[PDB]
């Protein structure tokens, strides 16, 4: 009846162990207050972003684009340098793809509608690397630990930055101390 | 005197007939609904107009509707 | 979490309290950060 | 047009009410000792001052003869900022709670608990239809097509006529 | 046929339910002017539920 | 069942693949709504209406009448410059133009939309009515898609489409214009 992560607390009720990733950690009881489906596709969401962002943050320190625009090291200040024309380009198309990968059904109300829609599942495997059914249980455990992972590593690449103004490299090899 | 009248949507209950405190109503013999009875107004020179027989009756529109009209001593209810 | 007092919780005036008040707060801490704001920047 | 304005950057009148509000806080200010919180309070006042006067000099905002913003509301969009940029975000905020708001009464008058989750409110219910607000014009306009967003004529209550 | 368990529209004018569903509650034997009673989600002004109607006032909407 | 333009919604119910310039494409729905003749017939005025209005955008640039009052280039500022009673017989032409749409649709809704019975050199009467159906509508859609651009760009620059794109004048450096 416990939860398996926090084992002095019952186990919320939505979270059946049967899900990757569900060692039954949810003390505030979130799972009760939001639907699992729509929490779990915006976690995996979360961390898909994160991980491209974070891989982002350390590319950029040293590979650049041709320009002084697509310059500057530091990521967070790197947005207010790059051409703002250039950031509606990629907003607007994050938007087509948010809209044709979730085939027009964006929200909690909609977005599990039918009932083969599993979440994070957006049938994009080219090289089919999870052709193996026990290896694609494997990895869609990985998916959302690395992605958790990356959460937590890119608030902390840009609380870093915010308080040095360094790269993400830079203030490991120049580190300055409160 | 004020105008009482009762119309063929009453349902015998004789709920407005308790409400009166002028005595103003009575139940009679009737055809026309389940209770075998309707109300009737054969004292309406007693009557106040004082609403309390509309407020008890539970048809929608009402069954009973009293029009006010020509005031007398008793209709102000003056004991003087 | 107990379920009578999380039902308590959900009251009409408990929520509408609750609810305007982070509402509130947030208006107040736009204008604590952002003060003077009469138009839109551009 | 607009001869009757003037930029507030180029205003006289406008500069003088800055140089006035801050004469008064000055000798507010000296009658409280260096380093007091009193003294800070009023420094912090000064300098608020300071930065709105100067933001408003910096936007192009028109003023009156008055020497006080006067604000542009007819449509041009030299002046976007003044009436219409704010009148798209509370139309897209409004219509959001609006909209939720009519899902969450919906939802619940296909079930038992009507009339109680009025008040005693479905919050987990509530919290989906609130976080699926974001797309309400497209959702409204589809429902208004579709014949799911009006009542006929016929089947609302009316009084005698 | 209006019977119990009828769903109806309510065609009397003066009625707080006008144009509005009910379901049939009872049909009375014959003679009864208004014999056909009604139930409703919505309570009236006065605070009732329930109300008589003739044939002619309902009709039908589904079946039982 | 699906739409063919955006295969992952349903196929608008009240339109066919019969119907000239069908791909299924009505996301918002306005087909199910508002009569379908009626849109058809709306459809057609535009396509037909900006069909010339983008070719007299144009023309003026290469070739004008004889005058130094038909000489302004740009279409927007020319619409002041030329001859009012000019524009009043334009006008006046539309307005007869139009009694006649309007007596079409009152007085003979069996007639066909956009079915004003001409075609002098029968150019789509036999085995190529539906092929020349659907022509007039998908050149009639790119029209109306360049009548957005040509009208909002003249209104940036105050030049011709080909002084624009000769000039360079790619960029709007005169928003807000008021
Ligand atoms: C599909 C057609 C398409 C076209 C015609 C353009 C055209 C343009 N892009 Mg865009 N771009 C596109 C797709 C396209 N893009 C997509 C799909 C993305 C996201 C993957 C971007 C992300 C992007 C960025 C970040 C930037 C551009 C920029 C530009 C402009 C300058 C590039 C140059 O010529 O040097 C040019 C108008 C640049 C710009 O806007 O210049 C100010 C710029 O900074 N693009
Ligand atoms: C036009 C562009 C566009 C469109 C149509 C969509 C559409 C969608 N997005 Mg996407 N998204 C976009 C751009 C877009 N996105 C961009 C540019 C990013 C950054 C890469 C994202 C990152 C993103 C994430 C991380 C998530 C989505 C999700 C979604 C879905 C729910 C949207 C929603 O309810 O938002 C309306 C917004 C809200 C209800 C609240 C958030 C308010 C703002 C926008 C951001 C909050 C920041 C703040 C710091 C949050 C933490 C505060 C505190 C708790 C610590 C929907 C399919 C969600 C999803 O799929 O869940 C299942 C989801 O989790 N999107
Ligand atoms: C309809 C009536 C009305 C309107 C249009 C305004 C408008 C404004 N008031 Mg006024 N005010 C009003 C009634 C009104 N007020 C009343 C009744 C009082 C007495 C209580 C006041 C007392 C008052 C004071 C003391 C101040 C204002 C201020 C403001 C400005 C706030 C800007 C802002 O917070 O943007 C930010 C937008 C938001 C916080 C809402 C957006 C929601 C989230 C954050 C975004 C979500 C993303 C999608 C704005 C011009 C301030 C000002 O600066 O004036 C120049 C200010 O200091 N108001
Ligand atoms: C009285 C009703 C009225 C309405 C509904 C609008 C509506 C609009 N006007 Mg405004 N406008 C008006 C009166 C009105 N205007 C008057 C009297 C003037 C002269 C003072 C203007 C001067 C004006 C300018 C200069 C501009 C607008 C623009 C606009 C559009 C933004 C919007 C369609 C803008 C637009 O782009 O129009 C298409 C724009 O640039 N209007
Ligand atoms: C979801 C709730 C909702 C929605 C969609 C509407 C929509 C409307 N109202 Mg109604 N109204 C509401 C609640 C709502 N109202 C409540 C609670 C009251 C009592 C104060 C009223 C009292 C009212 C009056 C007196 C009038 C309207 C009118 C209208 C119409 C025009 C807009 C307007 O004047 O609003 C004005 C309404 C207000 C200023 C009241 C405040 C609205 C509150 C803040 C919304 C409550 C949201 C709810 C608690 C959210 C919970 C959702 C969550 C559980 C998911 C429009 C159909 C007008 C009309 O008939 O035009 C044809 C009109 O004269 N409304
Ligand atoms: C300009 C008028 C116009 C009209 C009346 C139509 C009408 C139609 N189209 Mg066509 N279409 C158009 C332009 C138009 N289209 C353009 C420019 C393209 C190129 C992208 C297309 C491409 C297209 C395809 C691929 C298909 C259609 C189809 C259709 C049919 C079904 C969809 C529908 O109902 O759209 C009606 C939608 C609108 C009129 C747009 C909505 C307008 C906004 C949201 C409201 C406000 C607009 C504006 C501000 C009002 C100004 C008023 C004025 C006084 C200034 C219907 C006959 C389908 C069909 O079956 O063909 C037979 C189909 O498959 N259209
Ligand atoms: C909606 C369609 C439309 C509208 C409103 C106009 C309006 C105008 N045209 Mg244009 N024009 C059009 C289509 C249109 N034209 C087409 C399809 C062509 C190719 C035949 C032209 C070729 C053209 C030339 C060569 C000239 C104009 C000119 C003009 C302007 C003044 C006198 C005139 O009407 O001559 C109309 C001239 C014609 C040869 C009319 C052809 C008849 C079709 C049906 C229209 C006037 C603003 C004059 C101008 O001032 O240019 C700057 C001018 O010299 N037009
Ligand atoms: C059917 C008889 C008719 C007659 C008698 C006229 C006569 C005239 N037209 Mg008109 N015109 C007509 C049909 C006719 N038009 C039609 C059907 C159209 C639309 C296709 C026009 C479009 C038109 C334009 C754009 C202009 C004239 C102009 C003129 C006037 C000067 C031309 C000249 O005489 O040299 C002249 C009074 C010109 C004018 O009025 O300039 C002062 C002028 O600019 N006409
Ligand atoms: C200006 C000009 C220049 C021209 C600039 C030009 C050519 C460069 C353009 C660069 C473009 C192509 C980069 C594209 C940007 C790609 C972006 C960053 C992708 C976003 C991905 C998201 C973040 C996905 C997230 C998500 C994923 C993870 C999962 C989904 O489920 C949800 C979403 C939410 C979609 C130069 C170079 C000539 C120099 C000169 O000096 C000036
Ligand atoms: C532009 C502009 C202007 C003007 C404007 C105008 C003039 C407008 C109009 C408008 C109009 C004239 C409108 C109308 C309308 C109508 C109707 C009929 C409506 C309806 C609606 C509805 C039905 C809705 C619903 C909803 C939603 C959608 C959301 C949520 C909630 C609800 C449910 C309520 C000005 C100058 C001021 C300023 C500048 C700009
Ligand atoms: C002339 C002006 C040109 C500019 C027009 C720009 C608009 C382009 C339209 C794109 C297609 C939109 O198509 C519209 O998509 C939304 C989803 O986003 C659908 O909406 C559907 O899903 C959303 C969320 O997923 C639900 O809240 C909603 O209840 C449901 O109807 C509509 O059923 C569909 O009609």
């Amino acid at each position: 009846t416990k939860s398996l992560s926090v084992p002095f607390l019952e186990r919320p009720k939505n979270l059946d162990g049967t899900a990757p990733g569900d060692v039954g950690f949810d003390p505030l009881y979130i799972s009760d207050l939001l639907d699992i489906q729509w929490l779990r596709e915006s976690e995996i969401k979360h961390g898909r972003i994160c991980m491209l962002a974070a891989v982002g943050f350390i590319v950029q320190e040293f590979v650049h684009l041709p320009g002084e625009v697509f310059s500057n090291k530091v990521a967070i200040d790197a947005l207010f340098q790059v051409p703002s024309g250039g950031l509606w380009q990629i907003f607007l198309f994050i938007g087509l793809l948010e809209f044709v990968m979730n085939k027009g059904k964006m929200t909690p109300l909609d977005m599990f509608s039918d009932p083969n829609r599993k979440p994070g599942d957006f049938g994009f495997d080219p090289l089919g690397l999870g052709k193996d059914p026990q290896a694609r249980k494997r990895y869609e455990v990985a998916e959302i630990k690395n992605g958790r992972l990356a959460m937590l590593a890119v608030g902390g690449f840009i609380h870093h930055m915010l308080l040095t103004h360094q790269g993400v490299v830079e203030q490991l090899t120049h580190f300055r101390s409160l | 005197a004020h105008n009482v009248k009762i119309y063929d949507t009453c349902i015998g209950c004789t709920q407005c007939v308790r409400a009166c405190p002028c005595d103003v109503l009575e139940m009679v013999p009737w055809d026309g609904c389940k209770a075998l009875q309707i109300a009737s107004a054969p004292r309406t020179e007693d009557c106040v107009g004082c609403k309390r027989c509309e407020t008890a009756c539970p048809t929608d529109f009402l069954s009973i509707r009293v029009y006010l009209g020509a005031e007398t001593s008793r209709s102000m209810g003056l004991a003087y | 979490m107990n379920k009578d007092l999380l039902k308590y919780l959900s009251t009409a005036p408990v929520l509408g309290v609750i609810w305007i008040a982070i509402t509130a707060a947030i208006i107040v801490e736009f204008n604590r950060l952002y003060p003077d704001a009469l138009f839109f920047p551009l | 047009e607009f001869n009757n304005l003037i930029p507030c950057k180029e205003s006289k009148i406008f500069n003088k009410r800055l140089e006035s509000t801050i004469k008064k806080l000055e000798n507010k200010l000296s009658k409280y000792e260096v380093g007091s919180s009193s003294y800070l309070a009023i420094k912090n006042t000064i300098n608020k001052t300071n930065n709105r006067f100067h933001k408003y000099m910096e936007s192009g905002v028109l003023c009156g003869k008055d020497g006080l913003p006067h604000l542009i509301a007819d449509g041009r969009w030299s002046h976007a900022g003044e009436f219409v940029i704010p009148s798209l975000l509370f139309i897209y905020i409004s219509g959001w709670i609006g909209w939720v708001g009519r899902g969450y009464l919906s939802a619940i008058k296909n079930t038992n608990k009507a009339i109680e989750n009025e008040i005693i409110i479905d919050v987990p219910l509530a919290l989906k239809f609130m976080s699926s607000g974001f797309i309400w014009p497209l959702s409204a306009l589809r429902e208004y097509t579709k014949g799911d967003l009006l009542m006929k004529d016929s089947e609302v209550t009316i009084s005698p006529r | 046929m209006v019977q119990k368990g009828s769903k109806v529209k309510i065609l009397r004018k003066e009625s707080y339910w006008y144009q509005e569903i009910g379901n049939v509650v009872t049909v009375e034997k014959s003679g009864i002017k208004y014999p056909i009673i009604v139930r409703f989600d919505k309570v009236n002004y006065a605070g009732v539920n329930t109300n008589n109607f003739a044939s002619e006032e309902v009709i039908e909407i589904e079946a039982p | 069942r699906m739409s063919k333009a955006i295969p992952f919604f349903p196929k608008p119910a009240r339109l066919d693949e019969s119907m000239p310039g069908y791909a299924g494409f009505d996301p918002l729905g306005f087909s199910d709504k508002f009569d379908v003749k009626f849109l058809q017939e709306a459809e057609i005025k535009h396509c037909r209406i900006c069909m010339l209005a983008a070719l007299g955008w144009v023309v003026p640039e290469f070739w004008h009448l004889p005058s130094e009052v038909f000489s302004n280039t740009s279409p927007l500022a020319a619409l002041g410059q030329v001859p009012k009673l000019g524009l009043i017989q334009i006008l006046l032409l539309v307005l007869a133009l139009e009694a006649i749409s309007l007596d079409k649709i009152t007085f003979h809704p069996e007639k066909e939309p956009g079915d004003f019975g001409f075609d002098p050199l029968g150019l789509g009467k036999g085995n190529a009515k539906k092929w020349m159906q659907t022509a007039e509508l998908k050149n009639g859609r790119l029209a109306m898609i360049a009548m957005g651009a040509f009208f909002h760009q003249n209104l940036l620059t105050n030049q011709g489409i080909f002084e624009q794109l000769r000039t360079h004048n790619f960029f709007p450096t005169t928003f807000p214009l008021h």
